[PDB]
């Protein structure tokens, strides 16, 4: 409880298959008209959930991948491009490698999650919704 | 290769507007970020702002009320406008490209102009006098003689001095200018040369004070 | 804004030594938002390190950057005379981007006494009505030096100005000029013009002089 303003600004991408999220270079940053070209850079972080299965043993639900602007969120201190499990990096041409403190993260008590939209022509990877 | 060059007035009156242009050659403005950075004499660097080739800008908040950066792709230039200047704005102004060749988007300044000094002052331009510092028995240490040129009473900075149209560089010392109580600058440029060559090699100091359009070539003889 | 404080303000080290330059921030800039630039006299700065620890490709690996949060270091191994420069750190972890005030790295060398030269005013300048007398101390080390003017054995005070070059990038020496300014009338009232020089490389103070008109 008590998440504060630590949520992703966007809804998650759900992984229905067995391959990690990835995008072609230059692709994958969610659309956000309240941001500038230098802002268009960040990471998706895999969030796992467990539930009790019908047989009484714990079970994984499908992973969900949440976008955070560079320098914000749970991996705020992680450098762009660092190889870290559960983290994948995306940037649009025109991005700058600077932390996006001015955008930050979302307080769900004050703002709903922006439906995650990618520009027309983005390669959406297999098994992702 | 990519080259940058600042242009614009070297002397601006208080409360007026400073305007500079950066001209890019050997590459295009397009696809890059471009930036202005300044350095007051004897002090550190201050970032002014940047512009993306397609027009978006970001300025230093302490200067935002006074700064405009603009880009002209048709002429491969970008420009700086700084309003309401004071003596705190006297500085060498650099233009620079922002580009990270590693592909990781770091905002690093990978190519720079040579810098252009802007002095904010009410005083008028004054051209220098150029006098010889002639070699003699009192400027001779064995096989080595010293000679020079005294560049006196000019405003504002800078002056440039070369020797023999740039062919003579070894042993040259061009001193930092000093500000005299008159409010005018003076400097000397000296060079050491073999004593045996004094009657046979020619030594010319090439002095340029562009703010006054004063250009002088002075042969220095015993 | 984030303020970057560099320590020490000046460093003086022999070639082959390892130099450690400190840069400390007023707020955290995480681990990849810091650059170091090198600036030689009269030149634009040049990128050394970026991303706190990544080295520019044309820079040799004896330069390395480390640190995180607020505490950053530039290490220069095998210092060279051509490493004389002001080194600046710069952060882009916060807007506005800001630079430190620099650490100037001087290269130590053996003591070298100045060569001393003296120049009377030119006849051209004298025509106008003023006389500049110039004393030159050439290619010495260390920078500390004392230059006094005597005119017919009168010690001058307040009528000369000094200028010193930046350390030479090759031989690590300095040069210095002292200029004595007098009116034509005053200059023609006196005979002996002398420059007296005190420097560590000289066993005792020395003097170079001329007599007006000879």
């Amino acid at each position: 409880s008590n998440m504060n303003n630590t949520a992703s600004w966007f809804t998650a991408l759900t992984q229905h298959g067995k391959e990690d999220l990835k995008f072609p270079r230059g692709q994958g940053v969610p659309i956000n008209t309240n941001s500038s070209p230098d802002d268009q850079i960040g990471y998706y972080r895999r969030a796992t959930r467990r539930i009790r299965g019908g047989d009484g043993k714990m079970k994984d639900l499908s992973p969900r991948w949440y976008f955070y602007y560079l320098g914000t969120g749970p991996e705020a201190g992680l450098p762009y491009g660092a190889n870290k499990d559960g983290i994948i990096w995306v940037a649009t041409e025109g991005a700058l490698n600077t932390p996006k403190d001015h955008i930050g993260t979302r307080n769900p008590a004050n703002n709903a999650a922006i439906v995650l939209q990618l520009p027309q022509g983005t390669t959406l990877p297999k098994g992702f919704y | 290769q990519v080259q940058l060059q600042e242009s614009g007035p070297g002397l601006v009156k208080p409360s007026e507007t400073l305007s500079l242009t950066c001209t890019v050659s050997g590459g295009s403005i397009s696809s890059y970020y471009w930036s202005w950075i300044r350095q007051p004499p004897g002090k550190g660097l201050e970032w002014i702002g940047y512009i993306y080739y397609s027009g978006s800008t970001k300025y230093n908040p302490s200067l935002k009320s006074r700064v405009t950066i603009s880009v002209d792709t048709s002429k491969n230039q970008f420009s700086l406008k700084l309003t309401s200047v004071t003596a705190a704005d006297t500085a060498v102004y650099y233009c620079a490209r922002i580009y990270d060749s590693s592909g990781y988007y770091h905002p690093v300044f990978d190519y720079w102009g040579q810098g252009t000094l802007v002095t904010v002052s009410s005083a008028s331009t004054k051209g220098p006098s150029v006098f010889p510092l002639a070699p003699s028995s009192k400027s001779t240490s064995g096989g080595t003689a010293a000679l020079g040129c005294l560049v006196k009473d000019y405003f504002p900075e800078p002056v440039t001095v070369s020797w023999n149209s740039g062919a003579l560089t070894s042993g040259v010392h061009t001193f930092p200018a000093v500000l005299q109580s008159s409010g005018l600058y003076s400097l000397s440029s000296v060079v050491t040369v073999p004593s045996s060559s004094l009657g046979t090699q020619t030594y010319i100091c090439n002095v340029n004070h562009k703010p006054s359009n004063t250009k002088v070539d002075k042969r220095v003889e015993p | 804004e984030i303020v970057l404080t560099q320590s020490p303000g000046t460093l003086s080290l022999s070639p082959g030594e390892r130099a450690t330059l400190s840069c400390r921030a007023s707020q955290s800039v995480s681990s990849s938002y810091l650059a170091w630039y090198q600036q030689k006299p009269g030149q634009a700065p040049r990128l050394l390190i970026y991303g706190a620890s990544s080295r520019a490709t044309d820079i040799p690996d004896r330069f390395s950057g480390s640190g995180s949060g607020t505490d950053f270091t530039l290490t220069i191994s095998r210092l060279e005379p051509e490493d004389f420069a002001v080194y600046y750190c710069q952060q882009y972890g916060s807007s506005p981007w800001t630079f430190g005030q620099g650490t100037k790295v001087e290269i130590k060398r053996t003591v070298a006494a100045p060569s001393v030269f003296i120049f009377p005013p030119s006849d051209e300048q004298l025509k106008s009505g003023t006389a500049s007398v110039v004393c030159l101390l050439n290619n010495f080390y260390p920078r500390e030096a004392k230059v006094q003017w005597k005119v017919d054995n009168a010690l001058q005070s307040g009528n000369s100005q000094e200028s010193v070059t930046e350390q030479d990038s090759k031989d690590s020496t300095y040069s210095l000029s002292s200029t004595l300014t007098l009116s034509k009338a005053d200059y023609e009232k006196h005979k002996v013009y002398a420059c007296e020089v005190t420097h560590q490389g000289l066993s005792s103070p020395v003097t170079k002089s001329f007599n007006r008109g000879e």
